[PDB]
């Protein structure tokens, strides 16, 4: 009640260490153990909360690994002080994890902080708790109890950060670290719940990663398929391996077509490339109304011709906007090459035939929807206008864009890769990619509950929730439980047993 | 020949079903 909690802890440490040698020289061994028992009651006995809540969490936040190990000793010797240690420090885990994801204004940085708290608690176990396992039990319990509460802020932020770690830079060439931080991804986000939204978003992420730019490594994606195969269903990693098999099918079609133009001897500059896919293992894509230069339409018909062979049973529903393409660009003061997107490639295709178009037939002769075309003009316009030049300036954009293509263009590099768009995405794009999972759980829980009542006739709702939580990779809301109860009654697999929702039957 | 001379068009797309449900 005079010194600080760490000061009193060091005093207790040294004063207990005093009482040994008193016996060692002169006092009695058989009263050494009564002496330490009494003294430890006098110092540490009956003070296992006012030392062990604040002065625990205070010196954990200060993270003095010496005194944390000191109190670990000083409360692993004592009568039961490690129980107070486990409870106070585990509540400390829950709250000091909870100081991340419940913050809706602070979603720009969540994943790195989660990694940080994971790292800190791991280090406090491995030295400050000296690889005891009770602490690990409280850790995992506390983490899962925490993240059952917010499922679909983290898994989406986590998916974006997983994709961010799946980028090809010049800074990283040791994928061993990215293997190790990938191991931390798997282990740490096994605490994070709602993995179906992460799963579908990772379909979106491999789409946005292959379709523009290039991935961090081949073995990185292979290791992720093998790792995410674990901890989820074995029919939950059928689509991803289907992605890479469909990519190999498209490459084999590429080899076949290149061999079939080996005797036609292409020397022309105009290229067509379609990597074709099936809708069972990929993100779904529906064509949107867009306008294509008629030679591209000729290439579409060529694509039909080479499409109709090789496992016929095939019928066109083409996409002609989702790729990125390399293009040479005429300007004054040099001819450099652009790596750009099809939304912008059509823009640049019209800025060959003339300079002087306006947003009316830029809206029309592209055909591009408003949501895509605004963000198309947020790249290389709404700033840095030396290729396209848009009459509204700044973040605010009005419907009056007047364009005259610029002769002037300056940069110090070749292969001018100015392409945010397809390695970016919009808010309602994310929201819609979430709703394609929201009322997609419907058939999942439908199948699960029809199988349950086909297995056990009576099951209260507080047990249906637990069987579903056992079975599924995401947490099911109480609203969705009412939703499936009512729809099962609509399709005659439930009857309310005893005229209340307490129990049910499988009678129609 | 043009203000962008066409060197590469590349696309990703889906091959679709053709059997009755």
């Amino acid at each position: 009640q005079e010194r600080e909690v760490p000061e009193y802890l060091n005093h207790v440490s040294k004063r207990l260490e005093e009482e040994g040698d008193r016996v060692i020289t002169y006092l009695d061994h058989s009263t050494q153990k009564p002496l330490i028992a009494c003294v430890e009651k006098q110092l540490l006995g009956e003070h296992l909360t006012a030392i062990l809540q604040k002065g625990l969490d205070h010196l954990l936040d200060e993270n003095r690994v010496p005194d944390l190990a000191q109190m670990y000793q000083l409360f692993s010797r004592v009568r039961g002080g490690q129980q107070a240690l486990l409870q106070h420090w585990s509540e400390y885990i829950k709250t000091f994890g909870t100081a991340i994801v419940i913050n809706p204004e602070k979603d720009k940085d969540m994943v790195q902080d989660l990694l940080d708290f994971k790292d800190k608690v791991d280090h406090v176990i491995e030295v400050c708790f000296q690889k005891n396992e009770r602490f690990v039990n409280l850790m995992k319990e506390s983490f899962e109890t925490f993240i059952n509460k917010r499922p679909n802020k983290p898994a989406e932020l986590i998916a974006k950060h997983v994709d961010s770690k799946l980028r090809a830079g010049n800074k990283e060439a040791t994928d061993e670290e990215l293997e190790r931080t990938l191991d931390k991804i798997m282990i740490l986000f096994r605490f994070i719940h709602g993995k179906d939204v992460f799963e579908a978003f990772y379909k979106k992420d491999l789409a946005k990663r292959l379709l523009v730019g290039k991935s961090a490594s081949v073995d990185a994606e292979k290791s992720m398929l093998s790792k995410l195969k674990h901890e989820c269903g074995a029919a939950f990693t059928s689509k991803l391996e289907g992605m890479f098999k469909d990519m190999e099918l498209s490459k084999d079609i590429m080899v076949h077509f290149k061999q079939h133009m080996q005797n036609q001897s292409d020397s022309g500059p105009i290229d067509l490339t379609v990597n074709i896919l099936t809708m069972g293992y990929w993100p779904t894509y529906t064509p949107m109304e867009v306008h294509l230069t008629p030679e591209m339409i000729k290439l579409q018909e060529v694509f039909k011709a080479f499409y109709l062979g090789k496992h016929s049973g095939r019928k066109l529903q083409w996409q002609t906007t989702l790729g990125h393409a390399v293009l040479k660009a005429e300007f004054k003061e040099g001819k450099k090459e652009f790596q750009v997107s099809l939304f912008q490639t059509l823009v640049l295709l019209m800025f060959n035939e003339g300079d002087g178009f306006s947003f009316e037939e830029i809206k029309m002769a592209t055909g591009i929807e408003d949501s895509e075309l605004r963000r198309t003009l947020q790249s290389l316009a709404c700033g840095k206008a030396r290729v396209l030049i848009k009459s509204p300036k700044g973040k605010e954009v009005e419907d009056g864009d007047k364009f005259i293509f610029n002769g002037e263009f300056k940069h110090k590099l070749f292969r001018i890769k100015i392409n945010q768009i397809q390695m970016k995405e919009t808010v309602e794009e994310q929201v819609s990619t979430t709703e394609r999972v929201f009322q997609d759980r419907q058939y999942q829980i439908d199948a699960a509950i029809v199988r349950i009542m086909k297995m056990r006739k009576t099951l209260g709702h507080n047990l249906l929730v637990s069987e579903l939580y056992n079975q599924l990779k995401f947490p099911v809301k109480p609203g969705d439980l009412k939703k499936r109860i009512e729809s099962l009654i609509d399709r005659d697999y439930m009857e309310r047993d005893k005229d209340n929702p307490n129990q049910y039957h499988y009678v129609a | 020949k043009k203000r962008f001379e066409v060197k590469k068009w590349n696309a990703v797309a889906l091959w679709a079903w053709d059997i009755v449900v």
